[PDB]
């Protein structure tokens, strides 16, 4: 809410909501770290949609507090003081407070304190699945992890493997370069392309009306949101580009058909299928650090009945799906995101952008977004929300 | 030539009405009081359609970025919008509302 | 004046004028350096309430003039041109200036200017002190040096030695830091608790009222005005850190009794006492370099009678009480410091902060300091004051 | 147009649009590179009066697009893709403009696209002259070049050598350290004054009346708009500088005579003649790139009647003259424009300046640039511009 | 159980007096008009006294952050408040003013 | 050279300002501030502005460089950035000529 000129907000009328939404949408589910990645004990920081968080693990359960004292304000982290299994000691005034509802339950520096028991350090819920743990940066009983995840994702045989870095860029560029149907010219010469024998076209060349150009999903049994890009129902797939008539480039004649069906879905979780293989799925999110950085979570998911072939599916993610399709196909998708930051960076690209048919994708995407987000995060929520009777 | 749009009196003035056309893109009718105009539907600034936009006078403002025309000379009256919007024909034969099949 | 938000303002009525205080009071003696930091001759550069100084020694006194040229408004330290013993000459234009009172004297590029003669550059008063230079960063004659400075500082036989730094925090923070009576749980550590065996609680639980807290000073016939911080006359100290009931940490049981004489100074400066040893003081300024910096001069005190103790005392200074003091123990303060920038960067946390009841302490510091500052320096000072014709 | 505090702008009443004027004046030629440095096929890029540009030779003809694609607003440049002779198509969805025009002629991504030859990427004239490379940073059909350049610069017997740079300052600084007639004392050190024997004195006392001091100039047959500094034609030149009556510092009492004829010219180009020897002359612009940095471009001319004495003029510039002049004494320009940058990056040292006699050059100038300028380049030229109603 | 406060003429209209509580939180009575409210006097935000704040109608604003509570509800009105502040039912008999002994 | 002449009373209109030059010294400026008559320095004493360029608003004259101002009447700033005072000289009209002080007035 008023995180970009009311003057721009007033111009894009078809998502005034999502051009707002610089730090991201609160009130939903966000992965941000692997479970291998928090040990018992060990508390760990990170920054979400602009607030500092500590996440740790006891009895083997994840817990977040927010990373900033209620006295004077700093980090606990500083200066980690856990003296017992279920707190965290602030290292300044000693304010103690519970992991498991945020209590301020003791204050060593003054144990009379009227403040001990009357005041609550904010906790987010964290749920652990597939590996990956998530955080549900919003107020109040949080929903079904289901909401806010692609569909399958959290099916039972799908055994889930990934990588997440921090990228420089906000997350909607993130989000859009990945649905972009055209972007796809990007990964004309990645390594994925020759070595797995993919086919995969320049572009496409719309056909049918807009309608039919995606497919939005307002509601699943789980209240899922989003939007499956359609171009290719009815489209035309490009091979041969040319420049005046004259062929200049040909896109690649492999025999793997892959990326049959791609759709986004808030809070802004990617699903690719089948990627980067026949028999692969890829999930990959965009979620908001801060205004200008974003984690690129990626998750590659494959069904497996038993040990043995999750077995052999770590080994062929390790050796090939990691480094030639997570990071040989994708990192093109990293500094073409980059590319685009200076142009948005004064929020006037969002007025001056020159969008042609494949776009209307993209545009379907921002007002699903705009319509059923479930809250804009504004920088009151990072340092305290405002009100004055 | 030309193409039914509507009953003149269906239409209240400052309103817009998008007239899909087969095989061809969409157009935009426009009654600014008791005159009715015509341009493309598509913005000339990228895939929005402007008959989903504001009509203010003779002035149609695109929902996408906020640029604008003006309906009667399809000229640009808003930036972001540089390209000229194309104009076509409008005829009231009769309490009825015609369209010419293409840009005058 | 606006410095902040006026909506920030005017919820912090309490104490708005000390929040608006981001760039420090004008009008009031600051130390920037030690004596022995500048030579005759030897022009430094400092920046001072957001003001960039140029100090000199001539014939033995100091003299402090704006480093910026009246002209095109470049600094003249840039490149530095003692043309004479008396002026200073811009490197620019060859504007030149008396040390003595900035006037410009000659020009030149230009001997024949009418601007000769009839411009001033800013000057500002400079007097050492017990090895340590103060500038009075303000306007008109100045008042006494000792308004300025805690008590006991200029004694006769009080010998004072210390260390300076710049460190990256509004000057405020450390102030607050310091007079913090609960701050104290961050020096359970330090090597200055076991190596100097010191008694030294975890923090307090207060006792009495409000008005028993503290003791506002603002009768000094000297004109000082202050706070102690009285928690200890009234609190019981903490030596048993408890969570659910349980001790999960000690405080120290040294034989030692120190700092249970703790008072802040405007413009800036805390006196604790005795500290870091029952025989010594310490004294240790804030001083406000920018709106996010500022000097940490500390000093300790021991008095002396001769130059045989005064020298044995440099000595015990250099091999002992600057690293197990002065670093081993205040060397937490300034990561303090620094942790709570981020919270008030924004000026938002002098609104969302949740105080307790050690607080009064800071709190009552905060009024003083709203109420007798001598001025607020504000960015217009800095650039230029600004004044329209009503 | 709007680019400072209106309180500065209505305090400033003789020469506020210069003021305003921080990202330097549209509608002129600016120099930008040397013809050497662009080479056939080879895209290079620059930023100039804040916008990205990109120049290329093609047929040994310059051209220059803005670096911005139309669609998304990223720089073709991150990833140069020159399909055709002709054109350049953005790495990102393909679409393709002409170097000579800018019209959106193909888009490989979709080449049935609506955009295909309606929309036109933002073309800007290019001129090499004296192996230097203009680009003509406006609208419209450009004036003849000789208009934006000092007096002689284009003569054919000029043989023009030089060397350009990027510095830390605004541009305006630039121009008025090198205008300023009194600034000669910052090179009374200079190698040059002793190693060419040169004349040189610390200062002027001015002689005559407010008039005499300079020359303005706008009756030139070519358009040129420019002021001449003739401080020293009434003026005593300063040889003995004292303080108190005594003498602290003397001028250089060398027998050759120069710089005794100085001229500013708009768009911000200096004509000093003659310099750095009796029988050359010295032309430099001050280029605005961004609010904070301009190109320093310098030139030296000798006149010279055949390659003989192209060649002798050419292995004296790279032993002597840029060595000892352009670097030896333009070197404390440099570091003396740098120095005023903190008075005027507030936009309050054009208030609170305090100036003397030898300043009636520069303000005849800031009068000049205020009444003669073909336009004020704003941020929403950097963007795009911003219409309503 | 009821405490016995003060004469309601004790209190001019508009005004805040703190009420001591021997082995307990003080209490803050306000006078709003003609009517009575009380409150914990501690402000839910830190340690300020809300009997030295400023009374607006119902709302009673702490003279440390400008945080606010309605007297009569307890519930925050201004930011940086979030906890409730406890309230006790006033009673006026006879122009005595009582308030009950324990928040409800 | 005690009183140089000036103009006729008449010459001026009320709110106007004229410039005296003078051999070998600076010029002054002359104000008429309704039927009284001021002079002060021309030279604005914070750059080198001519004040008889600027604009005259009662009796405060404001500078056309930077903006500054000063009290015609006193010759002390009233409008930053300007901080040093204005020598001042006498004006006295005789026979309906107005004449103005060769030495400006001193403390
Ligand atoms: S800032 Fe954490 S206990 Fe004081
Ligand atoms: S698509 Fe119509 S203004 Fe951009
Ligand atoms: S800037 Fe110092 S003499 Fe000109
Ligand atoms: S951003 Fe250039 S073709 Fe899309
Ligand atoms: S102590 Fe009351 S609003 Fe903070
Ligand atoms: S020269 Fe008059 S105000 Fe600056
Ligand atoms: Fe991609
Ligand atoms: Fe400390
Ligand atoms: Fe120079």
């Amino acid at each position: 809410m008023a995180n970009v000129d009311e003057a721009i907000l007033k111009r894009v009328k078809g998502w005034a909501p999502y051009v707002d939404a610089k730090l991201g949408f609160r009130n939903h589910w966000y992965p941000v770290m692997f479970s291998k990645e928090i040990n018992e004990g060990e508390p760990k920081t990170l920054k979400l949609l602009g607030e500092n968080l500590l996440v740790n693990r006891i009895d083997g359960k994840l817990y977040c507090l927010k990373d900033r004292c209620l006295h004077r304000g700093v980090q606990l982290s500083v200066k980690v003081e856990c003296k017992t299994k279920s707190t965290i000691t602030c290292w300044y005034h000693a304010w103690t407070y519970r992991w498991e509802d945020g209590v301020l339950c003791d204050i060593l520096t003054n144990p009379t304190s009227a403040q001990i028991g009357r005041q609550k350090l904010k906790t987010y819920p964290v749920q652990e699945a597939k590996g990956c743990v998530f955080i549900y940066l919003g107020d109040g009983d949080p929903p079904p992890l289901a909401r806010d995840t692609p569909p399958n994702f959290l099916d039972d045989d799908m055994e889930i493997l990934g990588k997440n870095q921090i990228i420089k860029s906000n997350w909607r560029l993130a989000v859009e370069n990945g649905f972009d149907p055209s972007h796809i010219y990007i990964h004309k010469d990645s390594i994925l392309v020759k070595d797995n024998d993919l086919a995969l076209p320049l572009g496409f060349a719309p056909g049918g009306d807009r309608k039919q150009q995606t497919r939005v999903v307002d509601d699943d049994v789980v209240g899922r949101k989003g939007v499956y890009d359609l171009i290719g129902e009815h489209g035309v797939p490009v091979f041969e580009g040319t420049i005046g008539g004259e062929v200049v480039r040909e896109g690649a004649y492999g025999e793997k058909i892959v990326a049959n069906d791609i759709s986004i879905w808030l809070p802004g979780v990617l699903k690719v299928n089948p990627f980067p293989n026949p028999d692969m799925m890829q999930f990959e999110w965009y979620v908001p650090i801060d205004e200008n950085t974003h984690y690129y979570f990626q998750t590659l998911g494959k069904p497996c009945a038993n040990d043995e072939e999750r077995k052999k599916y770590e080994q062929e993610f390790e050796s090939k799906w990691k480094p030639m399709a997570l990071e040989g196909f994708n990192n093109d998708d990293i500094w073409a995101r980059e590319a685009m930051v200076d142009f948005y960076a004064d929020d006037k690209g969002w007025v001056n952008e020159i969008l042609f048919e494949s776009d209307e994708a993209i545009v379907a995407w921002r007002k699903l977004a705009s319509e059923h987000n479930q809250g804009i995060q504004t920088q009151a929520h990072v340092s305290g929300l405002e009100h004055h009777h | 030539i030309w193409l039914k749009v509507c009953a003149a009196s269906d239409m209240q003035p400052g309103t817009i009405r998008r007239v899909n056309r087969v095989g061809a893109a969409p157009l935009a009718v426009y009654r600014v009081g008791d005159q009715f105009y015509a341009t493309e539907d598509t913005c000339t600034h990228g895939i929005a359609s402007l008959s989903e936009g504001t009509l203010d006078g003779d002035v149609i403002e695109c929902p996408f970025h906020g640029g604008a025309f003006n309906v009667c000379t399809g000229m640009p009256a808003s930036s972001p919008c540089t390209v000229p919007l194309g104009v076509f024909e409008v005829e009231v034969k009769e309490g009825e509302v015609y369209v010419a099949g293409e840009k005058k």
